[PDB]
């Protein structure tokens, strides 16, 4: 059966018909044990000197609010590419950049290279439409856009997850990204200094520092934050038992 | 001339100018990421720019060719305007480095100002089962036909099971040469009087 033809016939996206979206590890308890408490800071990142965010981060999750998401401030790739991300990334560290589905697939790669990362994975958020089997197509678009990409970059020197996330297309005006990206990220056991830029009250999470203009409250303190990684907790993977 | 056509050859050397202009180019390159590999400079030098005036290019990429494919795209005169994702399943509609890979990517680029294409009929996700080696899902031909009905199109690095009506297929695992279009039969004679 041709699922692309079906979509042309019925409006049901081909990914509506993927199913399964043995053996147990559940190591996530290791992660959750070593998790730092959630810290969060309201800040206008356009006007915020990101260098005041210390120490250097092992993982940065960057979710700039793109104009294409809305169809209180949209960020262009011009704004994003000028963030001084490399000034807060650890010499060995990881980035996850939400790029949307348009020009960001190119300009996000430029950003990654600009900040010193090589792209090592391309994670696709595939959006099903089971609940209502076509939006205003971007003028350059050739096809209907039913997915978004999160780019994973690495700078500096086992697999549980796949590079796909499959969830139902959220309500129009809902800009939230699937919480599953946090599960993929934490399953890598990368380092415990994890920063989420442009997070919201609703994304605050144990083990992460969340910075965004729409946070209603802040509890960030640099020395307090630094303390969570002071010896003997320095180079913990975040997937180890407590010392 | 509608029915399938093909040219067993080395794509590095065939003078593709004999073929005329196409509404759609598709290519599954053997990226250097061995067998019948092209190097990045051999890829870069492919004379893609002569195959189209206005139309679309469909370029399969993996690994570091996600970056190199974008480079070739722009070098060849194209802007990437879409990126098709083939989600791979096995029979039971079940999804078959740092992460296991469930998908292959096909960059979509545009050159010129195409007219009379049916944009937005299909979406950018293909769900199909994996088949033989580097055998891309047949759904793609249906997607491209609906997007550009009737027009002439060309596929690079294809195999015998890729020949399709309205397509000229190029590749070195094809069987000989088989051209039906009068114009292209003429030019092929003047350019290669002896095969
Ligand atoms: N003298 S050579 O044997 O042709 C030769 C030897 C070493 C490299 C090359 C590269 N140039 C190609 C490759 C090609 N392939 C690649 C493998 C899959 C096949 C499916 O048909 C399509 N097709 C046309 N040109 C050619």
């Amino acid at each position: 059966n041709d699922y692309c033809q079906h979509f042309v016939d019925t409006g049901h996206r081909p990914q509506n018909f993927i199913r399964d979206v043995e053996l147990i590890r559940l190591k996530d308890e290791l992660i959750a044990k070593s998790n730092t408490p959630p810290m969060y800071l309201q800040a206008d990142i356009e006007a915020f000197d990101i260098r005041e965010l210390t120490p250097k981060f092992d993982v940065i999750l960057l979710e700039p609010p793109l104009e294409e998401y809305y169809r209180e401030k949209c960020w262009t790739w011009d704004d994003i590419m000028k963030l001084e991300i490399d000034e807060i990334a650890a010499p060995r560290s990881f980035i996850f950049l939400w790029c949307g589905s348009g020009e960001g697939l190119d300009l996000g790669r430029v950003c990654l290279r600009k900040w010193g990362y090589r792209r090592c994975e391309d994670i696709c958020w595939i959006k099903t439409n089971k609940n209502n089997p076509t939006k205003t197509l971007d003028p350059k678009a050739v096809f209907q856009r039913t997915k978004e990409h999160c780019l994973m970059g690495i700078k500096g020197t086992a697999n549980v997850d796949i590079d796909l996330i499959i969830t139902e297309e959220p309500e129009i005006g809902n800009i939230e990204k699937p919480v599953e990206i946090f599960h993929i990220i934490e399953h890598f056991c990368l380092g415990r200094r994890r920063l989420h830029l442009f997070g919201r009250d609703s994304t605050i999470r144990p083990g992460w520092l969340t910075v965004g203009p729409t946070l209603t409250n802040s509890n960030y303190n640099a020395e307090t934050y630094a303390s969570y990684f002071s010896a003997p907790n320095s180079y913990l993977t975040g997937c180890t038992e407590e010392i | 001339l509608f029915p399938p056509q093909w040219i067993c050859c080395d794509i590095r050397y065939l003078d593709v100018s004999i073929l005329g202009k196409f509404a759609v180019v598709m290519a599954d390159p053997p990226w250097d990421i061995p067998y019948g590999t092209l190097t990045d400079d051999e890829m870069r030098r492919l004379n893609i720019p002569v195959l189209q005036d206005d139309g679309f290019l469909f370029l399969w990429v993996t690994g570091r060719a996600m970056e190199l494919g974008r480079e070739c795209l722009n070098l060849w005169g194209y802007e990437r305007v879409d990126e098709i994702i083939w989600v791979k399943t096995n029979q039971l509609q079940r999804i078959i480095h740092w992460l296991n890979h469930g998908k292959e990517h096909c960059l979509v680029g545009v050159k010129g100002n195409p007219q009379g294409f049916n944009q937005g009929l299909d979406c950018d996700v293909i769900v199909a089962e994996v088949r033989s080696t580097s055998h891309k899902p047949d759904e793609i031909y249906g997607m491209i036909e609906r997007l550009s009905p009737g027009t002439r199109k060309i596929e690079l690095f294809g195999r015998p099971h890729n020949v399709q009506p309205n397509w000229i297929t190029l590749g070195n695992q094809l069987d000989g040469i088989h051209l039906l279009d009068p114009d292209v039969v003429a030019r092929f004679k003047q350019r290669y009087p002896d095969g």
